[PDB]
């Protein structure tokens, strides 16, 4: 017997200026076989704030119907709504409550801040939350995360200027990334589905990926 | 007089045959506020009032949250209320979380007459004071659902327990055949209609004495209030002579 | 036909013909044998004063505080009895500081006089108590709507309050102060108002050892008037 | 408990009288003639006859589901009298401490075991001062591989005894005047014999004619140890052959 | 009651012979209660003392108006009818309360000295306070009128407390009372007890004419239909040429309403 | 004797419990109710004392179901009756959770009766005050009913009536042939029965609320179509003359 | 008197009223007798046993413990087996540590302690009966009576039970030390003879001896041949 | 799995080995009367009905609360005939009889304790 | 309306407390006074009984090498009060390397009084206390407790029967100048003393403590030698 076992997944984060972006592939594979090709991995938790959990489909299902139940006790305790700088806090505690038997996801925070201003966290295993602007991570990563190091923030390159991230150039870029890095993995491709969100909602976007 | 003995604890039966304290907490259940409970085909609206404590202060809190599709009202003794609906809030989300439905109201109303029916039994407890007119549209229409200090609940359509109401009854009374196929802003005036005959004569609902709650088809329960409550009291014709 | 001596105040647990707990009724009337209070909620932050009665010149001005910080934003006053006092007190302290570790942001006053006042509602049948809280507190702070005053009663309430007395000739402190509240006056007249107010009802005179005027601004955290602070405001 | 104990020399079972007498549990003794039955058992030299009295308040009740012969083991009988609602619960409490012996020790059960234990479990009711004595006769039936047949009687005080005869109810100091008659007069019996002693003292207690359906018998025998009740056809024939 | 598993507890009396049976350290402790719990009457002229009320003048009329609602109800609808003076109140330590026992003096022939007390007098000091009210044998013209609110969990009837209907009006009225009465009157079964009582009692024993006004209102604080309710009082030679302004006594009546009185905090 | 009427675990010198006859006689002060059994199957009826208008059909009802084949007719204090009712619909639960098919009616009816006797021997709790009824029915055993009283009593009757009307109904109880009739009958027998002892003075509303288990429901419990009621409540009151 | 009625108050002169109580209770009993002699102990006692309707076997009085201790009660019938057995299951305990006997004041004192227990605390009432224990050890006899409140004494000639004041003052004159079983049976019939509202039969005496060699208890046919003789 | 949400007092027993049961007869012997109770009541429960556990389990705790203070040994001569262990004796008493504790609290202490007070 | 802790009156007047307190005003007298650097705590004792010994009769306890001890009341509650109170010293000392200071174990006891006020099924410490000691930063304290729940940071206060008088007297006399050095100290608690008692010297024990030298209790030829030096008064 053993507790664990893995499927797959990935997920990319771009927090720009008034804007984040939680995207994700959607396939559970384990072992060799495949059993579905719809499984999204990107759940709304608020109006302002999108949750992306990656690693093993059997505690990223209960983090996720965890999380909302404790927003509806914040809400209905406080009399507000829990803005994304709590969200991570709080996750962080409930997923080092079991430091001693640990919880095997991948989980990512994106939303708004108090203003108007893009916010990425990223968590691990034990969980610790840390801030970033662009961080990815998930199954198939150390692959997405370069060419966006490459891309967003400019690395190692020189006589260039600075330019902010347009909205435009966001959906471009993450579609080409994930095209890119589909074939080469084994446990990514299917459908993509993205979660752009911005001051306004949450818009959702579907395409093709490397058709199997 | 013959009760001096019969009535200082809750486990005796009089030699009629009655707990005295149970009679005792359905009369201290009427010190509050009116707070109607109408209902329709597609809303049920839960109008109630407002006191004040003065002039300077500001008004308690009588149309309270439980989940998106169910809202309960209060009169009555302020403490036990709150120790009431978080019982209410926990199996509410105890139920949304094992499975993946809201919960009826015909089981959760059970499930709160089931717990209240405990201290009426034990020695040394005193059985609750609230009033509750629990109220939510889940699956096969709204319901109205009436809570009394004994574990005797009712189903209902249309009434306002609390403070003195007789008179409201008889108006909720006389005008019960069109409650059946109105618009949301018709039954919100009968409420409010019906709730003006418990406020004494020479005395106007004001912006700031009212708690219109509304819980229908596609809208989840808000609670209105402030200015808010403006667009719904605005015609109520003029006076009630 | 015939008069016969029934009680029914006698047992926290026990209804009277028409309601009306009297063990609850009776809590409420003991607050009134205590110090005198006051606090005003103005658009620039709010106040508070709370005398001392000193019982001999030897105790300690400072040994005595009805004033006490419950955190950086938030300030209360208590009144009748201190023990239970301060053990509401370190209770509230221990929640507010839990919350702030778990959920990484600053408290909400009503998110406490909430959980206060849920912890006092324990009373009845396990370190459970047995007997009402005999006390009363003045919540103030402020927070993002803006700046609050919280009354909490013994029994089960926190209504908000704009200036509300607690302490003894509360009467007398409520009209006048029904009389002369504006709802837009400066912070400033604050502190004379309640001065005047609380000059009604001393015995003795208005001198800087037993008073303890302490306000919160939406800017600066916690401030204590000292001696020498408040002696340049009580000339006037 | 939070209603306290009544004040009073008789009003509570944990206070003794100023002469030392528990009247708690004498108003128990008291308590059996409230219900009014009468129950009589007889051990001749092989067997166990048991009768007892059938009174019905109505036509509409049942006349299968009012009686008052219960069955503890595979061949031990009881003739409770008294308040049904608590030999109702004695009768479970004896089947299962029987049934709990039958397990640890793996034989059945001399009667004396059981009315010892019956006894005890009903005398801790009669310290606390949390209990009620419920009030019933546990009058035992049943045969021995050792000392043949044998009829114990139990109180709600606690004390047991062993008896030749007994009679419980309404009536037991006249019965038990008779009984005590007869038994000094002839030694040897046998079923007919133990059977017609026990229906002539019960008519001559009641001094009332009994009708042919108005008495049930419980009876074990050293043929049959198992215990078997009397349908109506045995009653009745014993009944028309009495006195002819 | 049982303050420990297994103590016994001693039934509680009803009739009230619970009560037991001095050195001189404990002769003293009664008297300072005693003279604590003392009546005086220091009628605020100067620092006054007083001797009866009705010794130093005589009057005809004495109404006494007992409670909060009565006395909004006097000080509501008859004050405007000419000025009153005060002539003096008393003082007293029941452990229910400390709110006033003012007396009123009209400017205008004096036989009026309508009196608003609502302080709750302990049981034993409504004596003393007959004592130093009226004396040992005052005359034989005064007519007295009370009007009292009691809580409608006394009327004792086969029909539900709670059925029953709106607050009414009922009346008991002495053996010397040549009018009638405006309302029917108390059933036998129902009984009335302290202040009225002790009132009508002396007026019964002392051979003057006396009239009763209960009101069995449901809700105890001040409001405005319990003391609209009232209104068929104002009919009888007992209170009619008192009365001269109806709309303006409403219209202050409702103004002193909107004070807002100190509610309870205990319900909603 | 009174003195001694405060706690279950007190005599009297005379030998009987007074808090025990006490809870008997406080079930009286309530509604009326009757239960019959034919030759295969059996069948209740209560007056359902209707109060004001407001409230409407499927109210508080007292015509529980405890399983597939069972359902009782309880007459008393509402609260009591719901508790007995899920201690019930706990037992068979758990018979049939464990020990396959369905638990026999007399074992469901001794174990219901021991638990609310349970009650009356100690001084913690006060005793259940509600009449209680058990009719069901049988594939091979056949039809049986049972009563049960407030404090121990458990026997089994072939028709009875329990509540404030009691009396004059087993008087008229008294002259039926109920052993060789059918389930089409004995309805409006029973309607009639309850039309023939209702007091009007001290009651204005009723609503008669029928069930029957037999061989025409093959084993089940459910309330009788609305026409065959109908059909009986006309039948029964052109009966009266 | 209020101070009386519960157990657990002293009344303001020193005392406790449901003590003095339950001694009196045990003392409006049956009677029984006890003799100490050089070479072993009697005990003497009656049963309420009267009429024919019941039985010689099954119910009993002076029921042995192990091998050398025997008891007789003489207060409230169906308050003493429980105390029997603890006292029985005492003496196994003792006897699987310590691999040999219980000798008699160990015993005397555990029970003493476990019959106080119910003394001390507050809502149950004390034991309504006194009872006598004999022993044999160390070539000694050795005689004890146990109090409701419990207090053992090194008796010798305790004629306790109904109407014991009688019975102390007739064998204040009789016993006289360096004496057999045989005279010493005599002298506690006599003893129960001197008040028994009749005459002695073959089924109304239980004496047991407990000489060196057990706790034998006297067939009813001895007692008959004791009786006669 | 709790977190702090004196030392002197209680001390000296790290977390690392109270979740790792020493050898097998472990659970099967520092809860052993509970167990047995637990049994007998899930049989009558299920055989005999809801009444009998709920009472049996009822008159355990009504005769449980009449024992001396818990500083002192407990006689126990009551509830033990109605346990059913009358004459059962076993390991359980000839062994470490608790009349003779080796190491014994303070009186204050344990009986604030027994009331759950701490 | 007072046979019950957790039972109220119709106005309020918790009675048990008060009781209580009756009870405490029943014991010899305690006082105590802090000076630049000293701090004095003399008692005096009702009774000689010169059979007795008083070695074991006392009330200066000793709670840690910067903290004292006085009572006045029933003796037993008080010795509990104490054994408490050391163990807690300790367990704080264990957990936190630093010596305890007066205000944390003078609430303790506060707190463990409060504690046994809340069932009618305990009664009340009817017990006053006189903390006293020197902080870990030099800085004089002294405190007092009370039955109830309540203490307060006191200068020259006093407590047990006539406690009235002596307060008068210490309130009419304390100044800075009769605390600047250390035999002044005495000589003022002396005469505060000297007055409740009939004759000074057969009764009357002190307890010097200075800085961080521990508690030293007084021999009887050094109080006889402090009384003869006070007697000198013109």
């Amino acid at each position: 017997f053993s507790p664990y076992v893995f499927n797959g997944g990935t997920i990319l984060a771009i927090a720009g200026e008034d804007f984040a972006i939680v995207a994700s592939d959607t396939r559970l594979s384990e072992g060799f076989s495949i059993h579905t090709r719809d499984s999204p991995k990107c759940y709304k938790l608020t109006d302002k704030t999108v949750i992306g959990c990656s690693g093993f489909h059997g505690d990223c299902l209960t983090l996720t119907k965890i999380i909302e139940a404790r927003l509806k006790m914040y809400k209905h305790s406080n009399n507000k709504a829990m803005t994304t700088g709590a969200i991570a806090a709080m996750l962080s505690t409930i997923l080092y409550s079991r430091r001693f038997f640990p919880y095997y996801v991948y989980n990512i925070i994106g939303g708004l801040d108090e203003e108007g201003k893009g916010a990425v966290y990223s968590f691990d295993p034990v969980g610790s939350y840390q801030r970033d602007s662009f961080k990815a991570g998930g199954s198939a990563s150390a692959m997405l995360q370069p060419l966006l190091d490459n891309q967003v923030g400019f690395k190692n390159m020189q006589n260039v200027e600075h330019v902010p991230l347009s909205l435009d150039r966001a959906m471009r870029l993450v579609k080409d990334v994930f095209i890119s890095a589909a074939e080469r993995d084994v446990y990514t491709g299917d459908a993509l589905r993205i979660c752009i969100v911005t001051k306004e909602g949450i818009r959702e976007e579907t395409v093709s990926l490397r058709k199997d | 007089m013959f009760r001096n003995q019969y009535d200082n604890d809750v486990t005796v039966w009089s030699p009629q045959g009655r707990i005295h304290q149970i009679e005792y907490a359905m009369e201290a259940v009427k010190q509050g506020s009116a707070t109607v409970g109408l209902k329709s085909k597609t809303h049920a609206v839960l109008v109630a009032l407002k006191r004040a404590q003065s002039e300077l202060a500001a008004h308690q809190k009588k149309i309270l949250h439980v989940d998106n599709h169910i809202g309960i009202s209060i009169a009555g003794l302020t403490a036990d209320a709150r120790l009431l609906c978080n019982f209410m809030r926990q199996e509410c989300l105890d139920s949304r979380f094992v499975f993946d439905r809201p919960l009826p109201v015909s089981r959760l109303v059970s499930l709160i007459g089931s717990k209240t029916q405990i201290p009426t039994q034990r020695y040394g407890r005193r059985p609750y004071g609230v009033g509750l007119l629990i109220a939510g549209y889940d699956d096969m229409g709204p319901h109205i659902f009436q809570t009394c200090p004994s574990a005797n609940y009712f189903d209902c359509r249309a009434m306002s327990i609390g403070a003195r109401s007789q008179s409201a009854r008889t108006y909720l009374e006389r005008h019960m055949s069109e409650f059946m196929e109105c618009n949301l802003n018709e039954l919100v005036k009968h409420g409010l209609r019906a709730l003006r005959e418990t406020l004494p004569a020479e005395q106007d609902l004001t912006t700031k004495n009212v708690s219109i709650g509304i819980v229908g088809k596609d809208l989840e329960f808000t609670i209105y209030d402030d200015d808010d409550v403006s667009p719904f009291l605005e015609g109520l014709e003029e006076r009630p002579q | 036909m015939f008069l016969t001596r029934s009680e029914y105040d006698r047992g926290v647990n026990t209804f009277s013909p028409e309601g009306r707990l009297f063990q609850v009724e009776y809590a409420i009337e003991a607050i009134k044998l205590g110090s005198t209070a006051i606090g005003i909620q103005t658009s620039e932050g709010v106040c508070l004063a709370v005398e001392k009665r000193i019982t001999s010149p030897l105790m300690e001005p400072s040994s005595i505080e009805k004033i006490v910080e419950i955190d950086a934003h938030i300030g209360c006053a208590m009144s009748g009895l201190i023990a239970d006092a301060k053990t509401l007190i370190d209770k509230a302290r221990v929640e507010t500081q839990n919350h702030w570790f778990t959920y990484n942001e600053t408290m909400t006053v009503e998110s406490v006089t909430q959980a206060v006042s849920n912890l006092a509602l324990q009373f009845g049948e396990p370190g459970a108590m047995s007997r009402p809280f005999g006390v009363a507190l003045l919540f103030g702070g402020v927070d993002e709507k803006g700046p609050q005053l919280f009354h909490m009663d013994p029994s089960g309430t926190f209504v908000q309050c704009d200036a509300r007395a607690i302490g003894s000739a509360s009467e007398g402190a409520q009209s006048s102060l029904q009389e002369v509240y504006h709802k837009s006056m400066t912070l400033k007249e604050a502190i004379k108002s309640s001065l005047i107010i609380l000059k009604q009802v001393m015995e003795e005179k208005l001198n800087a050892t037993n008073i303890e005027l302490a306000t919160v601004q939406p800017g600066q955290n916690f401030h204590m008037f000292t001696k020498e602070e408040l002696e340049e405001v009580i000339k006037d | 408990m939070s209603r306290g104990s009544s004040a009073g020399f008789d009003r509570h079972i944990t206070i003794f009288s100023p002469e030392g007498r528990l009247y708690q549990v004498e108003y128990a003794f008291k308590a059996i003639n409230q219900g009014g039955l009468t129950s009589v058992a007889v051990r001749g030299k092989d067997c166990a006859v048991i009768v007892t009295q059938k009174k019905v308040p109505d036509k509409l009740l049942d006349s299968s589901t009012v009686t008052h012969l219960f069955k503890i083991t595979e061949n031990i009988g009881c003739v409770m009298t008294g308040m049904t609602a608590d030999s109702r619960s004695q009768v479970q409490r004896a089947r299962y401490e029987a049934a709990n012996w039958k397990y640890k020790y793996g034989y059945e059960i001399p009667v004396d075991m059981l009315c010892k234990r019956i006894a005890d479990i009903s005398q801790v009711y009669t310290q606390n001062a949390e209990m009620r004595p419920l009030g019933c006769c546990m009058i035992l039936i049943g045969i021995d591989e050792e000392q043949g047949p044998q009829v114990y009687k139990c109180d709600p005080a606690g004390y047991y005894c062993g008896f030749k005869a007994t009679a419980a109810g309404v009536k037991q100091t006249e019965s038990t005047s008779f009984l005590e008659k007869k038994v000094k007069k002839k030694f040897d019996w046998t079923f007919e014999q133990t059977v017609e002693t026990a229906i002539t003292c019960l008519s001559t207690v009641l001094s009332i004619d009994f009708k042919p359906s108005e008495i049930e018998v419980g009876v074990v025998t050293v043929e049959n140890p198992k215990f078997r009740i009397l349908t109506e056809a045995e009653i009745d024939a014993h009944l028309v052959a009495l006195a002819e | 009651a049982a303050t420990f598993f297994g103590e016994v507890v001693k039934a509680p009396c009803r009739a009230g012979t619970e009560d037991e049976e001095e050195t001189p350290e404990d002769r003293e402790v009664r008297l300072q209660l005693a003279r604590k719990r003392e009546v005086r009457l220091l009628r605020r002229q100067t620092k006054t003392s007083l001797v009866s009320l009705l010794e130093k003048y005589p009057c005809s009329k004495f109404i006494i108006a007992i409670g909060n609602n009565a006395v909004a109800f006097l000080s509501s609808f008859v004050m405007n009818s000419g000025v009153w003076e005060e002539v003096g109140c008393a003082k007293l330590w029941n452990e229910w309360c400390r709110a006033f026992c003012v007396f009123y003096h009209l400017k205008s022939n004096p036989s009026v000295f309508l009196c608003q007390c609502s302080c709750y007098v302990a049981e034993d000091q409504q004596y003393q306070w007959l004592e130093k009210v009226f004396g040992s044998c005052p005359r034989k013209n005064m007519q007295i009128t009370i009007l009292t609110c009691r809580h409608v969990t006394d009327y004792k009837t086969s029909e539900s407390t709670g059925s029953l209907p709106s607050p009414f009006l009922r009346a008991l009225k002495t053996q010397n009372f040549k009018d009638s009465a405006c309302c029917p009157l108390l059933e036998q079964p129902n009984i009335v007890h302290d202040l009225p009582a002790a009132v009508l009692s002396y007026c019964q024993v002392w051979k003057i004419p006396a009239i009763l006004y209960l009101c069995y209102t449901d809700v105890m604080k001040l409001d405005l239909i319990t003391v609209e309710a009232f209104k068929p009082i104002l009919s009888t030679r007992s209170l009619k040429g008192l009365v001269k302004n109806i709309p303006q006594s409403t219209e202050i009546l409702k103004k002193l309403m909107t004070t807002n009185e100190i509610q309870s905090n205990i319900y909603t | 004797g009174t003195g001694y009427d405060l706690s279950a675990s007190t005599f009297s010198p005379d030998g009987r419990v007074f808090q025990v006859e006490y809870a008997m006689k406080a079930v009286e002060n309530s509604s009326t109710a009757i239960g019959i059994r034919c030759k295969d199957g059996v069948v209740f009826g209560v007056e359902k004392l209707v109060l004001s208008k407001l409230y409407e059909e499927g109210s508080n009802k007292r015509l529980f179901n405890v399983d597939r084949h069972v359902g009782m007719a309880v007459a008393g204090l509402l609260a009591d009756a719901r508790s007995l009712a899920d201690i019930a619909r706990e037992e068979a639960s758990n018979f049939r959770s464990n020990f396959g098919y369905n638990i026999p009616l007399k074992h469901l009816a001794d174990r219901v009766a021991m638990y609310v006797h349970a009650y009356t021997l100690y001084s913690a709790v006060r005793p259940f005050g509600c009449s209680f009824m058990l009719g069901s029915y049988s594939v091979n055993d056949g039809a049986q009913l049972y009563m049960i009283d407030p404090s121990g009593v458990s026997y089994g009757y072939w028709g009875c009536a329990i509540g404030k009307a009691r009396q004059a109904a087993k008087t008229e109880i008294e002259k039926l042939q109920m052993k060789e009739m059918t389930c089409r009958d004995i309805v409006k027998e029973v309607a009639k029965i309850i039309y023939i002892v209702h007091d009007e003075v001290k009651d204005k509303a009723f609503e008669l609320e029928l069930s029957w288990v037999g061989e025409l429901t093959n084993g089940r419990h459910e309330i009788v179509p609305k026409d065959i009621r109908e059909e009986a409540e006309k039948y029964a009151k052109e009966s009266l003359k | 008197r209020g101070y009386s009625f519960s157990l657990t108050t002293f009344s303001p002169s020193g005392k406790l009223v449901q003590i003095e109580y339950a001694l009196a209770a045990v003392a409006g009993g049956a009677p029984s007798v006890g003799i100490k002699a050089a070479n072993g102990v009697v005990l003497a006692t009656e049963k309420k046993q009267k009429s024919i309707l019941y039985d010689e076997r099954s119910v009993h009085k002076v029921e042995p413990i192990t091998k050398h201790i025997g008891l007789v009660y003489s207060g409230m019938g169906p308050d003493y087996r429980v105390l029997v057995h603890r006292a029985r299951k005492l003496a196994q305990q003792y006897y699987l540590v310590y691999q040999e006997p219980i000798p008699t004041a160990q015993l005397v004192q555990r029970v003493a302690s476990v019959m106080q227990e119910y003394t001390q605390s507050g809502g149950v009432r004390p034991f309504g009966v006194s009872l006598l224990i004999c022993g044999w050890n160390e070539g000694r006899p050795y005689l004890f009576q146990s109090d409701p409140s419990g207090a053992y004494f090194a008796w010798k000639a305790t004629a306790m039970g109904k109407n014991y004041v009688n019975g102390k003052t007739f064998l204040e004159k009789r016993y006289n030390e360096d004496l057999e079983l045989e005279d010493a049976i005599h002298t506690a019939i006599l003893t129960l003879k001197e008040s028994f509202e009749g005459q002695m039969t073959e089924d109304n005496i239980e004496v047991g001896i407990c000489n060196e060699a057990g706790f034998r208890r006297l067939t009813p046919t001895e007692v008959k041949d004791y009786l006669a003789a | 799995s709790p977190v702090t949400e004196d030392l002197l007092r209680k001390g000296f027993s790290c977390v690392k080995n109270e979740l790792l049961p020493s050898h097998p007869l472990e659970l099967s012997e520092k809860n052993f009367q509970l167990n047995q109770d637990k049994m007998n009541f899930s049989t009558l429960r299920n055989i005999q009905g809801l009444f009998a556990p709920l009472k049996l389990q009822m008159e355990f705790k009504a005769v449980q609360q009449v024992q001396r203070l818990p500083f002192l040994s407990s006689s126990n001569l009551s509830l033990d005939v109605l346990r059913g262990n009358d004459e059962t004796i076993g390991f359980e008493d000839i062994l470490n009889d608790p009349s003779q504790s080796e190491v014994m609290g303070e009186p204050h202490l344990m009986v604030e304790y027994k009331l759950g007070l701490l | 309306y007072d046979r019950a802790i957790t039972v109220f009156s119709p106005d309020g007047h918790l009675f048990q407390v008060e009781y209580a307190q009756e009870a405490v005003k029943k014991g010899s007298t305690a006082v105590g006074v802090r000076g630049r650097d000293i701090v004095v705590l003399g008692v005096e004792k009702k009774s000689v009984a010169k059979l007795q010994d008083e070695r074991t009769v006392r009330k200066i306890c000793a709670l840690d090498d910067n903290v004292c001890m006085a009572f006045a009341g029933l003796t037993a509650d008080a010795r509990i009060v104490i054994n408490r109170a050391r163990v807690e010293c300790q367990s704080h000392r264990l957990t936190v390397e630093d010596p305890v200071t007066v205000e944390y174990i003078t609430r303790y006891i506060a707190s463990l009084k409060q504690r046994y006020t809340q069932s009618n099924g305990r009664r009340p410490f009817g017990i006053s206390a006189l903390i006293v000691g020197f902080d870990f930063d030099g800085t004089p304290r002294l405190y007092q407790t009370d039955p109830s729940g309540t203490y307060h940071a006191w200068k020259a206060n006093a407590i047990g029967r006539g406690a009235k008088s002596v307060r008068e007297f210490l309130e009419k006399n304390y100044t800075d100048e009769a605390i600047e050095t250390d035999d002044l100290t005495i000589k003022l608690v002396i005469k505060a003393l000297l007055e409740v008692v009939q004759s000074g010297g057969k009764n009357i024990e002190l307890a010097v403590m200075r800085r961080d030298q521990s508690l030293k209790i007084l021999n009887p030829e050094e109080i006889e030698k402090y009384v003869a030096e006070i007697e000198k008064e013109k």
